[PDB]
């Protein structure tokens, strides 16, 4: 890492701070996003920071904000992707997805796919034993 | 991984530059061997190949340049999006750009002597006019397109479209960072001067290739002046007319209806 | 019989400067349907100018997403002049401090030389600021207003209610 | 007067924001459709197969970006559609309403 | 009816209800109408709701749904218009018009009639008895 | 001071005291101000009177704001400019500054010194006894 890009992580890092306390405050961030022309509301305000954080304080630092800045900058993360396109056919969003949906759309929704195919697929990732497919167990196992 | 990138952005920046430092001397060597021709030395003197094997070489290695530079972005692409084999980096789309790229970058006068008969229908008179013409004329004409890099150059150039921290939070918002996107940025940022240079330009270089094409069939010097070039392309850009001065060559038409289109595209503008 | 309108490309050149009213050349009808057709396109031209005029205002305007972007970028570049400009400042009413107490023999030109660069850092440091402002109150305009309103009637229901 | 009358009306626009999201609910869903299937297809052909064929493997990650591309392109454009959509509510409808309610709430 | 009617009403039936299970909410199609552009009162979408139904609750489903699609698709040339016809005329909401109130308006209100057919129209519609005219039942006998 | 400029100012006040009274108060500023199309709040407004406060009453007369006139047609002032000058780099904004900040602007920051000069000016600044300078009397000593 070059004592450059630091540099012009630090400036800009020094924004979202208005008393140069070193350290994040759910309300200056609120200013800020005021600021320019934005106005999220309190829980989503708190989940643009629960999205990123490994402590459990609420509260944000110079390592993690580098963390996060080592990604979002380069293209296709192929994790985010096959992320979505599960919520698209998720309804009730509790992560589980019925194994009769995924047959129909195989099969009907664009470039489909044959029985066979789609039978080894559904054989494959059997690890919960039922109808009920988890999606985040078949994601870090398929793509592994 | 964070230094390889660098270095890729670095070698990238900098055969950006060398590139558009070899095609700026070509033009620059072409508009002046054909100032000189029609004058003080013809097509067969030595001058005329002294002068234009600096362009064959000019354009070598222009060529090199340009193939250098895109396995280099090739390798980028590789880097960022996490490949281990560079052939799925290659679609269709890249395959005909950057043949055309080189299709493009690979034109010019080369060294020899050719001739060619010209017939042209003189006007307000409609009386024929016969001559016999360069070859030259036909290759280096075309040679105004390698201008598309100082457009390179620039956006490779500019600190407001290169901060990091602008991208990160560009690609939270899911926003790309294209051409159109710089370009509507400039249109709100200065919109003077955009509209102001490209005007300049496109004046002198079309005032300028007129009367390169239009020289031939005239003998009353009257398209084949600077000044009265310069006065058409004016009246034909805000579209007053013609007064007495009208091409005697399909070339001249073409660059007067290229014109006229600017125009109206610049008077639509300035209106905003 | 001399080849002039019945040529093919003479009657394209004709008709693209007649659509976008530039004139005639050297070429004018010799027969009334000739003008008619000459009539109907200058029409259809003066038409779609309109049209494209209107057009190219509404796409050559950015989303919203895209002015959140140029905001950010356009603050965190005037927050650097507005402090160099204060350095600069600060710098020169130092220099002339000095060199008109701090010193045994007075020398008029670097006197005379301070207090001109002086008026100079007061006029940039105005202009920034100056444009700082502008940059505030022209962002802080495109904020929605029916979320908050249904927020404000939820609470107003329920502050009634209870 | 043709700028004036180039727009569209209130009715208008209300069935006009139907039909495209209409429109847009399945091209969401297509693409969607061909980036699973492009990974299951990826994963069976370099791990179950007890050869390796990498042309195969190769075309399918090249099919892979493609897309990825077209469902982030897609849900761009069903997110521009709602800016301008909610634009057209109006305030002095529900102004008088909140007028009143807090008008009861001070007198009780 | 040809299935692919009805693979476009279900489609169709498949917005409103954003939770899969097959009922449409008070609540969600005010989202929807919200996610259109509009904001109507909660009397206004009970209103529409309540305007087609087939049991006592506020239950709309897809065989309660296709029922007035086929309506929709014509031209209403038939009593609706006759009834905003009387409406216009109608003072009050409750349903009733003045005899007198016709006369005036069909001898004097544009291509008037001649008095002798007024009487006649009178005379045949004295199913009131008293003169409160109700016209729902007037056009029930005039169309039939 | 000429006739005319004494006749001067007195329409203009006439506008602002739209009563006869003969004093300013926070109420007809505010009434003013919503005539031009600005609606400031109550500590703004508060400020604004406290800014040309005559001595410490909450209200303006004819006396009061003539001092406060012929002063804001002078152009450079060469105090007030010092004074954004130091608050741009003053954070916290109880008015005192910490040494190895301004040695780092001075240093860094714009058209740079050199140590000599940085060393000398702090030292010719120590006339606080800690780190905390108090820029205000500083601007007074060095502006003379
Ligand atoms: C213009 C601007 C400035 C900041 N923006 C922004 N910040 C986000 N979160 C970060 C989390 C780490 C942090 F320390 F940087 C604080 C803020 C998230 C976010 N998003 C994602 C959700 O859809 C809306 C855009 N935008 N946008
Ligand atoms: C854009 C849009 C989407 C829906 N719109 C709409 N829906 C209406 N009711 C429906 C009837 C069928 C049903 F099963 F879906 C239950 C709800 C009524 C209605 N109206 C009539 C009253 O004047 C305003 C328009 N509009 N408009």
């Amino acid at each position: 890492l070059t004592e450059e890009q630091i540099a012009e992580f630090k400036e800009a890092f020094s924004l979202f701070d208005k008393d140069g306390d070193g350290t994040i405050t759910t309300k200056e961030l609120g200013t800020v996003m005021r600021s320019l022309g934005q106005n999220p509301t309190e829980a989503e305000l708190q989940d643009m920071i629960n999205e990123v954080d490994a402590d459990g304080n609420g509260t944000i630092d110079f390592p993690e904000f580098l963390t996060m800045m080592a990604r979002k900058m380069k293209d296709t993360d192929s994790e985010e992707e096959i992320r979505e396109a599960f919520r698209v056919f998720d309804k009730d969003g509790n992560g589980y997805i019925s194994a009769a949906e995924l047959r129909h759309v195989m099969t009907n929704l664009g470039e489909k796919l044959t029985d066979e195919e789609v039978d080894e697929m559904i054989r494959e990732a059997d690890i919960d034993g039922d109808g009920q497919v988890n999606y985040e167990e078949f994601v870090q196992m398929m793509t592994a | 991984k964070l230094g390889h990138r660098r270095a890729l952005f670095e070698k990238r920046k900098r055969l950006s530059d060398y590139a558009l430092i070899f095609g700026m001397f070509g033009i620059v060597v072409m508009v002046i061997e054909t100032e000189l021709s029609w004058g003080a030395y013809d097509k067969a003197s030595l001058y005329s190949l002294a002068l234009k094997c600096l362009i064959s070489l000019s354009t070598i290695i222009l060529l090199g340049l340009i193939i250098v530079y895109h396995a280099r972005e090739i390798q980028l692409f590789m880097v960022d999006n996490g490949a281990d084999d560079w052939r799925i980096a290659m679609t269709y789309e890249r395959i005909f750009f950057i043949c055309l790229e080189i299709l493009v970058c690979a034109i010019h006068p080369i060294p020899g002597n050719y001739t060619f008969t010209w017939t042209a229908r003189l006007a307000f008179s409609y009386a024929p006019s016969t001559t016999t013409a360069d070859v030259d004329i036909i290759l280096s004409i075309p040679m105004f397109l390698r201008l598309y890099l100082i457009a390179r150059v620039m956006l490779l150039h500019s600190k407001l479209f290169t901060d990091a921290s602008s991208r990160s939070i560009g690609a939270l918002n899911k926003i790309n960072f294209n051409t159109r996107f710089v370009m509507k940025t400039l249109m709100t940022i200065c919109p003077g001067t955009v509209l102001l240079v490209f005007s300049i330009s496109l004046w002198i270089i079309a005032a300028w290739t007129v009367r390169a094409c239009e020289r031939y069939h005239d003998q009353q010097d009257v398209t084949s002046n600077f000044l009265g070039a310069m006065w058409l392309i004016s009246i034909t850009f805000l579209s007053i007319g013609y007064g007495d001065m009208v091409p005697n060559t399909y070339c001249g038409k073409g660059v007067c209806l290229l014109t006229g289109i600017m125009g109206a595209g610049c008077t639509a503008l300035v209106v905003a | 019989q001399q080849d002039v309108t019945s040529n093919f490309l003479g009657a394209m050149w004709l008709i693209s400067i007649t659509f976008l009213s530039i004139g005639y050349g050297d070429m004018v009808p010799n027969t009334y349907c000739g003008k008619g057709v000459c009539l109907l396109t200058g029409i259809m031209g003066a038409g779609c100018t309109a049209l494209v005029v209107a057009v190219v205002a509404r796409k050559l305007e950015l989303t919203k997403a895209e002015k959140h972007v140029h905001n950010f970028m356009m603050d965190t570049q005037l927050t650097k002049r507005v402090k160099n400009a204060a350095a600069n400042v600060l710098r020169e009413t130092w220099l002339i401090y000095k060199n008109t107490k701090l010193v045994k023999k007075i020398d008029h030109a670097k006197v005379r030389k301070h207090q001109r660069k002086f008026l100079q850092a007061i006029h940039q440091l105005r202009s920034v600021k100056m444009e700082q402002r502008k940059l505030n109150d022209q962002a802080n305009t495109l904020v929605d207003l029916a979320k908050t309103q249904n927020i404000m009637y939820d609470m107003i229901s329920d502050l009634n209610e209870r």
